């Protein structure tokens, strides 16, 4: 898949206003919604070449599994309760939910495991100046599992990888015009010495489109120009760039 | 050096049928059969007694190249017959004749004492 | 679809100039006086010597591919015993009432001299040639 | 949902049908056909060494969805490539892009430095044969080698005496002269939440010699 | 929110006498209108005693008033025009009720005006013509009549259950990528407006009635046979607390539910057993678009057991007959 | 390893294969070189004794069909001559089978 | 994708900024995603137009412009009646090849100097290519008025004819055993339409000796095909042929007229022995 996209950030102090605007650019409100990354990395005891058995430089990479936690695994008070994704970020800012976030990793709380969105990604296309971030994405969806170890922490081991780091992220998303994707998000990194909010003072602003093709430049053509479409709107009251691709590469590093 | 493979005469390449049926054009109930990995032993062979077929009204193999093991064989039947099924009977008839070839040395050779 | 010409001829000169499996005859009419035939044959099918009589016929018929068997059960329009395929090249005007026409059977040449068949020969790709005895 | 897996080593393209026939009275409904892609992925790992394992097995099926089962290690993890077959929840919070391709695909062309596709049997145009409790399909198995020999899949609703089935079935392989053969319903042994992914699975002991 | 598709919006200006006009882009401008057609409907019936076919009808009328106020210099009043202006695009949902009749047998005429009717009773319900729906001048007094009053009924069901297929598409809409646009496929979505009332009403209540004198050919043993939601029961649940992918996406969904069943309305089916080296038989009518399937099933349990089970009507009476043979007699 | 004669001549089982038909040319198979006299001229062949002589009174067989031919299959040592012969025989209806088989699953 | 050492791959990519990719050593010769307007330096394919030259070159002839066939063996493949304008031989000859790298060099080749366009040459206002050796002495044996050919070995003449109708010809002889003859098989390579007439010494419209030449709607009448028929003569099929139908046309009448002609020689077999020098 390539997912073509513009980033940018509003202190949570925008966020009340950015919001109200958002939502009449797209016409439909923001949708709450969350995920855990779990992040691997190939078993740093293993060893291996750079090459197939059909000659290809092959490089190591990252693996990154990718979840939905439901938030009843995620939220610090009722009181706040509600249903409002804003208003309920400000009680979110700073500091952790629950998390220990470990314990999912081996189930707990003998056992079958989830479904994952296991990804890996390549450095987004090599261009001097690109108007919008076009990167790949190798996907496949891990639906269940069996066998002896069948924890997600085994089979990722059996496969030779080992875990490397993890995030939680939280926000809300705007479902908008020819399959753009507005997220207004927040990050936490979690290990087991506590959590820390990566995007603590505001919000991680990220507007996309995942497209099918690659391979039908006219439709890889009319997603740039729906991403600078919405930059340009928006041009005044906030920026969407492209990131620097060096900042979005899951290599070896 | 720029000598191929020796067994690329015999072993098939990677996706490549032993035979590619395509329909001839220029006539009616006609078709043309290509045959990889093949050479005279077996086109010769076949396109003799698809001539014995009295239902065959064409029959003929070209090796277009020696440097591929290749042939094209063309098949022309009367209407209603079909000529994959005159390729089926003639590779049937050449086993049935080739079957009674054996029996017939068989049995004269353990009649021989040297 | 149906006969040009019918006649009966004899053999004065069978000629194998070099050729082992061809030879050029040459005939005359026994019915009509100013009918003679020059004619290559394959001799080694029909073999020919002189004063053999033979006769000799035309007829456009009996267009598209060439079919072998089912010949068998289909009307062999030979009541002869040679048959041959070829093209009509020439129209000689040979004086008087007098015509000369030549047919080629892919090679194999023949020449027929008379007057009558006016109403009979054409220039056409089609034109069998039949013998017998 | 109990399961079984024959292979029939010593076998040519018309094995088959000998036996479809020695169980042509035996039939109620036959339906429509079905595929299956078996994959050998031998690991690169010379780091590990020869006293715990290598290679894992990549069984694709064509049960209405593009999903494939590896096994490494009596362990098995079960995918889909099929964009429909996606968690719908994983899909809205954007976890997935919704863009899945075979687990294989991935394996050969991403992580092809740690596995080598070693071995890839395919079986095409494979029959459904349907009886009383008891599915019954089979397909011939080919190689990048040739003709690797003939193949039958037991799936039943009935967990009710699949012993009996499955010798039944072994019976009519005596009479149509079918000799060295290689049976499995696994090893007693695993646990199934998801019973289809061990029957998948066992395929590999048929297939391993 | 949701897709009707053609001539859809509002266009708002100010006059010299301090109020308002409404502009429409089209649906042309008459300070809060000029002229408007509500909706409407109006049902008939033709018994006589089956007499005279004699054809009586009445309708359940939406009037507010003909008297009009929506006063010059206040917004006030025209919120109120505002509302009325969302009734007048109401309407034009009654046009894809309309669209949706051309899926079915029962009328549409001369493709000048279409007629909605049934056949039992000889009876008709609603009305607006395939020019349009409900356009306002007539003389006013007040009588009723009980088809008067049913036919209010089906007015704010069928308004009702577009606001079901108004809803349905948002569903889609909010929960995946391409949008929902371009209206009613396989004429699935669509049909569910006045198709599925239609079917109700006639297709189920009839053939039930029909079955029950088919099991009055069953009336002969001393017996006994119950009907139960329980088909509906065991599919289509109202209301649960399960929801969908989400938290936003499972209040939808559950909306959707209750109204549900409503649009889901096929036939529930019935039963009927016997005690005493105990045998037992059932059966399910199926609206399939107001078509009716009766599929039946029976087991006869004792020691060891026998058992039959079948999915026409014709078939059904003979089953019956073969039935109370292999029943006791 | 095992191997064909195709892929290299060491795995070529047979040595010469002698092989003849029609010892009289009653076919006319060939046009006879010569300077005076192509049946003085042409030494004939030991399998003249196994037909009969055409004598020359006689017209030409154009019917005549090529059948019965005289050979001598000679042995390297891998296979035993009778093999050399029956593997033959077997390797050529292997080979028309694949054919059918192909048919078969096209 | 191919690369360097595969046969349909390429070996540099050249972008806009100027440099270029070595495919055979960067890193990114995988993930390699092109843009309109590079340049892909790849392989020469099959075919492509290149200059193909036998040194000295004192013709305009001896540089024409070839369609690339990859084959495998080291050695350049020529068709043999191109022979002649290069001047080559196969007794240890070399030749050189350049290939155009501009759509413009390549119009030039192929629409200027391709070997078809050169067939009549104005050095001499006639044919530069004719039918050589092997082709020229059995096309004679082949049209001889004892030359007949069974059915078997006629249908395996025509499939060999890439153009051919489909249409089985006439046989000369039907009965007693359908025959066809040379001159009769041979027609088939000849086009319709070409009309030549030729009388040698002692030519007559019935050709005794099977002298001269007759050939009426690309159909032999008489006479046997030689080096004053199908050679690189002033009156030749080939001058006619280029000269009616089309370079194209002519130069694919070569082909064909050898693909018969080398067929049928195959199996009748040509040799010279000392007996041949004996009187
Ligand atoms: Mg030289």
């Amino acid at each position: 898949v390539q997912q073509l996209s513009l980033f940018g950030s509003i202190g949570d102090d925008g966020y009340d206003l950015l919001i109200s605007t958002l939502t009449t650019i797209s016409g439909n409100p923001p949708l709450l919604y969350n995920s855990l990354c779990t992040v691997w990395k190939p078993n740093p005891s293993y060893d291996v070449e750079n090459v197939n058995s059909r000659n290809q430089l092959v490089e190591p990479n990252r693996i990154k599994l990718s979840k939905e936690v439901p938030f009843s695994y995620l939220i610090d008070e009722t009181m706040m309760d509600k249903p409002l994704n804003f208003r309920i970020l400000k009680s979110f800012t700073n500091d952790k939910i629950p998390l220990n976030y470990a314990m999912t990793r081996n189930i707990l709380h003998n056992e079958s495991c989830s479904p994952w969105s296991l990804q890996i990604s390549d450095i987004p296309a090599a261009g001097n100046n690109r108007s919008v971030s076009m990167q790949t994405i190798a996907e496949t969806i891990i639906l269940s599992s069996a066998g002896k170890n069948s924890s997600v922490s085994s089979l990722m081991n059996g496969l030779g990888y080992v875990f490397e780091f993890q995030y939680l992220t939280i926000g809300v998303k705007f479902f908008m015009k020819h399959g753009l994707i507005l997220e207004l998000q927040k990050i936490w990194q979690i290990e087991e010495a506590g959590n820390s909010q990566i995007t603590s003072g505001g919000f991680l602003l990220k507007a996309y489109i995942n497209v099918s093709r690659g391979t039908d430049i006219d439709r890889i053509n009319y997603t740039e120009t729906a991403l600078m479409n919405l930059k340009k709107e928006l041009q005044g009251y906030i920026e969407l760039s492209v990131p620097d691709r060096q900042s979005m590469d899951s290599r070896v590093a | 050096m720029n000598a191929p493979d020796r067994f690329e005469l015999f072993l098939l390449g990677e996706g490549e049928s032993k035979l590619k049926i395509d329909p001839d054009t220029k006539a009616p109930n006609a078709v043309v059969i290509t045959f990889e990995k093949e050479d005279h032993t077996l086109g010769n062979l076949i396109r003799a007694e698809l001539l014995n077929d009295r239902k065959v009204l064409f029959a003929a193999y070209k090796v277009e190249h020696p440097f591929f093991a290749r042939f094209k064989l063309r098949i022309q039947t009367t209407e209603g017959y079909d000529p994959k099924d005159a390729l089926k009977n003639a590779c049937n008839s050449i086993i049935n004749k080739l079957g009674a070839l054996k029996t017939n040395f068989e049995t004269e050779w353990n009649l021989q004492t040297l | 679809s149906n006969t040009l010409f019918d006649d009966i001829f004899q053999v004065s000169e069978v000629d194998p100039g070099r050729y082992n499996k061809v030879c050029r005859i040459e005939a005359a009419s026994t019915t009509q006086d100013q009918c003679k035939l020059t004619l290559d044959i394959n001799v080694e099918l029909f073999p020919v010597a002189a004063q053999d009589s033979l006769t000799v016929t035309i007829a456009s018929s009996l267009t598209r591919s060439w079919r072998p068997p089912q010949a068998g059960d289909r009307s062999l329009a030979d009541d002869y015993d040679y048959v041959m395929y070829g093209t009509a090249y020439k129209f000689e005007e040979v004086s008087k009432d007098l015509i000369a026409v030549y047919y080629s059977f892919g090679g194999l040449l023949m020449r027929l001299e008379g007057n009558y068949r006016n109403l009979n020969n054409l220039k056409q790709e089609n034109a069998y040639l039949l013998i017998r005895r | 949902g109990k399961s079984a897996v024959i292979f029939v080593e010593r076998a040519t393209p018309a094995t088959l049908t000998e036996l479809k026939d020695a169980l042509s009275n035996s039939i109620l409904s036959v339906r429509d056909p079905w595929s299956i892609d078996f994959r050998t992925y031998r690991c690169s790992i010379k780091n590990l060494p020869a006293d715990v394992s290598k290679l894992m097995y990549s069984i694709t099926f064509h049960h209405h969805g593009r999903q494939t089962v590896l096994i490494k290690d009596n362990s098995a993890m079960v995918t889909t490539a099929a964009a429909a077959d996606i968690p719908p929840a994983l899909v809205f919070n954007g976890s997935s892009t919704g863009v899945p391709e075979s687990i294989d695909t991935i394996l050969s062309s991403k992580l092809s430095n740690i596995w080598m596709q070693r071995q890839l049997i395919k079986g095409d145009a494979g029959e459904t044969l349907i009886l009383d409790g008891l599915t019954v399909r089979l397909v011939n198995l080919f190689s990048s080698t040739g003709f690797k020999g003939l193949l039958i899949e037991l799936q039943a609703d009935e967990a009710g005496e699949f012993e009996t089935k499955i010798a039944g079935i072994e019976g009519h392989l005596a009479e149509i002269r079918a000799k060295e053969y290689k049976t499995s319903s696994d090893s007693l042994g695993p646990d199934t939440s998801n019973e289809i992914c061990d029957l998948a699975y066992q395929y590999v002991r048929a297939l391993e010699l | 929110g949701s897709t009707y598709k053609h001539d859809r919006g509002i266009a708002n200006i100010r006059n010299n006498i301090e109020s308002q006009n409404l502009d429409l882009i089209p649906h042309g401008t008459d300070f809060v209108h000029s002229v408007k057609k509500f909706l409407r409907v109006r049902i008939f019936t033709k018994i006589e005693s089956e007499d005279d076919y004699i054809l009586s009808g009445e309708s359940v009328m939406d009037r507010d008033s003909e008297s009009e106020e929506a006063e010059t210099k206040d917004i006030r009043k025209q919120i109120q025009l505002l509302k009325k202006i969302i009734f007048e695009k109401e309407l034009m949902y009654q046009i894809k009720k309309e669209c949706a009749l051309l899926i079915s047998y029962g009328v549409s005429i001369e493709n000048e005006n279409k007629v909605i009717i049934e056949l039992p009773n000889e009876k008709f319900e609603i009305e607006l013509l395939s020019l349009d729906d409900d356009s306002i001048v007539n003389h006013e007094q007040d009588l009723p009549k009980i088809n008067d009053k049913r036919a209010n009924l089906m007015l704010v069901m069928l308004r009702l259950l577009l606001v079901v297929i108004f809803k349905k598409t948002l569903r889609s809409r909010i929960s995946s990528p391409h949008g929902l646009i371009n209206l009613n496929v396989d004429d699935d979505i669509l049909i569910i407006r006045p198709i599925l009332g239609k079917v109700r009403f006639a297709n189920y209540k009839l053939l039930l009635k029909k079955i029950i004198k088919d099991y009055v050919l069953d009336i002969v043993p001393g017996s006994s046979i119950t009907e139960t939601e329980v088909e509906r029961e065991q599919p289509q649940e109202n209301k649960n607390i399960d929801d969908e992918n989400i938290t936003k996406l499972n209040k939808e969904i559950r909306a959707f539910d209750k109204l549900l069943n409503i649009p889901r309305r096929e036939l529930k089916i019935n039963l009927p057993l016997t005690e005493h080296k105990s045998p037992n038989l059932s059966l399910m009518l199926e609206s399939p678009n107001y078509c009716n399937a009766l599929i039946h099933i029976k087991f006869s349990a004792g020691t060891e057991a026998n058992a039959v089970s079948f999915d026409v009507e014709d078939f059904l009476h003979f089953i019956v007959a073969e039935y109370i043979q292999q029943k006791k007699v | 390893k095992k191997g064909i004669a195709k892929e290299h001549a060491k795995w070529g089982p047979a040595a010469a294969i002698e092989f003849e038909y029609d010892p009289w040319n009653k076919l006319k198979h060939t046009d006879y070189w010569y300077e005076q006299d192509s049946a003085k001229e042409w030494p004939q062949s030991k399998n003249c004794e196994y037909e009969d002589p055409p004598n020359e009174g006689d017209p030409f067989d154009y019917k005549a069909q090529a059948d019965t031919f005289y050979m001598n299959v000679e042995s390297v040592g891998s296979i035993p001559v009778d093999q050399v012969v029956v593997r033959g025989i077997d390797t050529l209806q292997k080979k028309v089978a694949s054919i059918l088989l192909a048919l078969t699953q096209m | 994708r191919n690369g360097p050492n595969e046969h349909p791959g390429a070996k540099y990519v050249i972008r806009d900024s100027g440099d270029r990719i070595d495919l055979r050593y960067s890193k990114r010769a995988g993930d390699i995603q092109l843009q309109y307007g590079w340049k892909v330096e790849r392989h020469i394919m099959d075919n492509d137009p290149v200059l193909f030259n036998r040194q000295p070159s004192l013709h305009k002839m001896s540089m024409m412009a070839h369609r690339v066939k990859v084959i495998p063996y080291s050695t350049f493949r020529l068709n043999l009646s191109v022979t002649s304008p290069y001047n080559a031989d196969f007794d240890g000859d070399e030749m050189n090849l350049h290939v155009p790298q501009s759509e413009e060099t390549r119009a030039e080749l192929s629409q200027l100097c391709a070997v078809p366009l050169q067939i009549v040459s104005p050095q001499s206002n006639k044919p530069c290519m004719g039918i050589v050796q092997d082709t020229l002495c059995g096309i004679r044996k082949l049209t001889l008025r004892d030359t007949f050919i069974e059915l078997d070995q006629v249908l395996n003449m025509l499939y060999w004819v890439p153009d051919w109708d489909g249409v089985i010809p006439t046989p000369a002889i039907i009965k007693p055993k359908p025959l066809w003859s040379g001159k009769q098989i041979l027609s088939v390579a000849i086009p319709n339409g070409i009309h030549l007439q030729r009388f040698d010494e002692g030519t007559t419209l019935l050709s005794p000796k099977d002298n001269g030449m007759l050939i009426i709607d690309g159909q032999i009448i008489f006479g046997v095909v030689e080096k004053k028929t199908v050679g690189s003569s002033n009156g030749g099929l080939i001058h006619v042929v280029t000269r009616e139908k089309g370079p194209q046309v002519c130069a694919k009448l070569f082909g064909n007229i050898q693909k018969v002609v080398n067929f049928w020689l195959l199996h009748n077999g040509f040799s010279t022995g000392i007996g041949d020098t004996i009187a």
